[PDB]
């Protein structure tokens, strides 16, 4: 997408101060409890029923970390993440089938996971690009679904 | 919120219309598997997707099926539907976002079998009542 | 967007059987009843109240045809879209203040009425196209609102 | 569709952000049509639609007050919003998506202010709290 060098600046100051342990794991298990026929995919995770069985699940914890991990690359390529995203999208598309609609609950609940832990240093104009960079992230996860 | 209004029209329309309403199931879910292929993401274990597949076919008259059930529950879609919604909700795990597709898909069909019926005043208050469908059947979700 | 040439066909035979004089008119007019929100752009217009009163409304005809005539530039365009439309978004956005989420609801009306005058020629497949295009469509004209 | 526990929840912790209801609005608002600037077409008779400015702000503890308001009517929201729906659906002519949007952008305000407070339990009530009010508001559009 067409991105501005301040914009690029911005997004790598948050993911600077964004603590991948911390941030995954809660994002991810609030998406599960916020939105709980997400929970259909984590069946071999065992016991997702509950939020305090879900925010104790260690599957859960460890594969928030992985979600979260994984946009470093969108971090890291704000020229293409059509194409960095490419083969994540087609794994989400025809291995797992995620319906591409929960790349988008999952985009607002972390934004609202790192405004959390962030607090008034996310302002409006910071999650205005972050906003922009998260719609980018969402459409190239669900660009490989045919 | 359907007032008596959109449920006279809707039923003026469906008595009209129940006699194709398999055909017109059959061929809203292939259209929405074709046009909007997000949600095939829910019917990987069927051996074809494709519009006039059997699968398809089968399946549309039951969802049809369902709805013509709706028209008769209108007053109270909510508790009527109650049942389907604990199975969507519970069972099937569908993201509620995706009834919205179906009805659009739903409108198309019935503009293409029945365009001289399908006025602005009936595309308005069945539009309702999918949209009224759709509440019902997401209401047990959380 | 990237668009094969059998893509670029079954859009151009489409529009090919499409009379702008009919489906203009028709598509804005049902726009304005089933979701008669939009009607408070179209002040100016005379009385925009009723199906009846939209439904005879010559300056809600006359509309129509330019809204609907203005996709022939999409249509034929099918390489840059965005840039086709920036001038006409940022007159949306600028000078309308026109929600660009009514640019969704009418794709999609118009899409509806194309199907009631196309019948069965309007194949699954076809639509498929159609709404990959009406998307860009859609994207292109919400592009410049800032 | 509200149960006693999302009433209960969102009551508990309503009570607990009552005082900074007026910040949450202001920054509720200024968000949205800063983050969502689509939404910035029905504000262009305003001055200034900066976060922080005169409308921003009084706009905002406007619409959190109406908000607040709807706590205490959530037996009936959609009677109890009967006349604000009216407004937003002849007056105004708001599109009904917008609701949602702003919703958003009141949760991560929430989540700024009151991030011990704003559990996961927390989180889930009032986003459906949130949407049901959407649902009241958005009653009579059509
Ligand atoms: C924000 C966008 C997301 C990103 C970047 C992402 C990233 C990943 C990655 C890196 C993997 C590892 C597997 C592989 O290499 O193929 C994965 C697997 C998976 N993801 Fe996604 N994910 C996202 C959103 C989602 C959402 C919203 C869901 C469910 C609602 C989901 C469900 C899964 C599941 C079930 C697996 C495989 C589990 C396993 O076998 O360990 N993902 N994801
Ligand atoms: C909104 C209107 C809908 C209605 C009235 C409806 C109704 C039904 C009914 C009646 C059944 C099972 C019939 C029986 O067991 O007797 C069913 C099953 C199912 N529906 Fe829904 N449905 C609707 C929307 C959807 C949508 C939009 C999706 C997917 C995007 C969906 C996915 C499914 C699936 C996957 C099954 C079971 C699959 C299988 O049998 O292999 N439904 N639905
Ligand atoms: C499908 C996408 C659309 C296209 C291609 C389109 C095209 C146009 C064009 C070519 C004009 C002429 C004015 C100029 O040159 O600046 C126009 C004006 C206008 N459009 Fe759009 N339009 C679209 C959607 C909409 C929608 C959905 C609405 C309202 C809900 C709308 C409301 C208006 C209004 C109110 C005017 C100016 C009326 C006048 O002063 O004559 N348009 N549009
Ligand atoms: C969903 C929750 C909402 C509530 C409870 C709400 C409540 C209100 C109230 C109480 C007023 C007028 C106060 C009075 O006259 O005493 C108002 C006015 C207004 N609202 Fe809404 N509103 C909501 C959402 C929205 C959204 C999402 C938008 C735009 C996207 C919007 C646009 C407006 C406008 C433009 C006005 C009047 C503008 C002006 O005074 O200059 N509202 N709203």
């Amino acid at each position: 997408v067409e991105w501005t060098d301040a914009e690029k600046s911005t997004i790598s100051a948050v993911w600077g101060k964004v603590n991948i342990d911390e941030i995954g794991p809660l994002a991810l298990a609030r998406v599960l409890i916020v939105y709980p026929w997400t929970q259909r995919y984590f069946g071999s995770f065992g016991n997702v029923s509950t939020p305090a069985a879900i925010m104790g699940n260690p599957k859960v914890a460890a594969h928030g970390k992985v979600v979260c991990g994984a946009l470093d690359k969108a971090v890291k390529n704000m020229g293409n993440i059509l194409a960095t995203y490419k083969s994540l999208s087609e794994t989400h598309a025809n291995k797992l089938f995620v319906d591409p609609d929960n790349f988008r609950v999952l985009a607002d609940v972390l934004t609202i996971v790192i405004a959390a832990k962030f607090g008034a240093s996310f302002t409006p104009e910071i999650q205005a690009t972050w906003q922009k960079f998260m719609k980018v992230v969402v459409a190239a996860m669900g660009s490989r679904y045919f | 919120s359907l007032t008596a209004k959109d449920k006279s029209v809707v039923k003026a329309f469906w008595g009209k219309i129940s006699g194709k309403a398999d055909v017109v199931g059959a061929e809203a879910l292939g259209r929405m598997l074709t046009a909007y292929p997000q949600t095939k993401t829910y019917f990987s274990h069927w051996a074809d997707l494709s519009p006039g597949s059997g699968p398809v076919k089968k399946h549309g008259g039951i969802i049809m099926g369902a709805i013509g059930k709706a028209v008769g529950l209108m007053d109270d879609l909510v508790g009527g539907m109650s049942a389907l919604s604990d199975l969507h909700a519970f069972k099937l795990r569908v993201d509620p976002g995706n009834f919205k597709i179906l009805s659009h898909n739903i409108l198309v069909t019935l503009a293409i079998h029945f365009p001289s019926d399908f006025t602005p005043e009936v595309h308005i208050a069945v539009d309702k009542f999918l949209a009224a469908v759709s509440a019902a059947l997401a209401d047990k979700y959380r």
